[PDB]
């Protein structure tokens, strides 16, 4: 998807 | 899980008390960020322009990360590493002031333009500098990509994007949370397992990839499926592979090794013989968009 942002998905 | 009271209390006792819009006007959006908006500022006195991240406190899918931020850019200095001057509670945003670095971010140049293995060197060798002071510590940036990459108007490396950090510890030497950016994440992250600073490692080779191909692996791909490729294959190639030296391609198999436990350290690669290769800052310059041709 080409995206190029930070993510948090779980602790 | 603390009440946003608790947790603003906090906070508030690390940053500089005051109302910055007191200091810095002029205000200009430049983008949407990891955890908040970025803009530029002038400060009154100078007329000269910072950096200024704004985040919402409520707005926080972990918001010990926002205490993380603050506290390694207060106390893990390094001349790599972009340079926090102050930060501020403004109502429930947390700003944080900081350099402004006019050579921008590195992904402008490596999806612009073509880098030679020199400039690829220099930009990996200030990086390690930078990350084997902070490993040293404790201190995982878990963001490591081109983008986290700024750049002095004389071409010097420094490493920011500090919104995702964490620091291990003798009491708890690893973390568990899967946290970053897909194509980037390190196989063992996204395995959801105990990890340490080994995970910037990775990363870093990816950063090398998008160096020499200007892209990182399987990035048509959705995320979660890049992620699974990622965690189930072999290391990623590169699809220029062909146009690479023998030193760059021994380097970057020490990064993109699929084991953290047998993942090269920054320390280690501080002594890579790739790294003699790299030019001075004013070998970056000529790569930076405002000195561009085309």
């Amino acid at each position: 998807r080409r995206r190029r942002r930070s993510w948090y998905f779980d602790g | 899980r603390v009440s946003h009271e608790q947790f603003r209390a906090a906070l508030q006792l690390v940053v500089d008390p005051g109302d910055p819009r007191s200091y810095l006007d002029n205000f200009i959006k430049i983008g949407e960020g990891s955890t908040g908006i970025v803009c530029i500022a002038t400060v009154r006195s100078s007329g000269k322009l910072v950096a200024v991240k704004k985040m919402d406190l409520r707005k926080q899918q972990r918001r010990e990360l926002l205490f993380n931020e603050v506290v390694i850019m207060r106390d893990y200095q390094h001349e790599n590493v972009v340079e926090m001057y102050n930060s501020y509670l403004v109502g429930d945003e947390l700003w944080v002031v900081m350099e402004f670095l006019e050579g921008g971010a590195l992904t402008d140049i490596v999806t612009h333009t073509r880098m030679n293995e020199e400039q690829i060197a220099a930009v990996c060798l200030a990086v390690l500098q930078a990350l084997s002071v902070l490993h040293a510590q404790g201190v995982i940036h878990r963001d490591i990509k081109s983008d986290s990459i700024l750049l002095t108007h004389d071409g010097r490396v420094k490493l920011s994007d500090f919104g995702f950090c964490a620091q291990v510890s003798k009491e708890v030497p690893r973390r568990k949370s899967l946290v970053g950016t897909p194509y980037w994440m390190a196989p063992e992250l996204i395995s959801r397992l105990p990890y340490g600073p080994e995970v910037d490692i990775w990363s870093l080779g990816i950063m090398v990839i998008e160096m020499v191909d200007g892209e990182p692996p399987y990035f048509n791909e959705p995320p979660l499926k890049a992620m699974k490729m990622i965690r189930d294959n072999l290391p990623p190639r590169l699809k220029n592979l062909h146009k690479v030296s023998p030193s760059l391609k021994g380097f970057l198999d020490r990064l993109l090794v699929r084991d953290p436990a047998q993942r090269a350290t920054a320390a280690e690669l501080l002594k890579h013989p790739f790294l003699a290769k790299a030019g001075p800052p004013a070998s970056i310059v000529p790569l930076m968009r405002q000195n561009r041709t085309r």
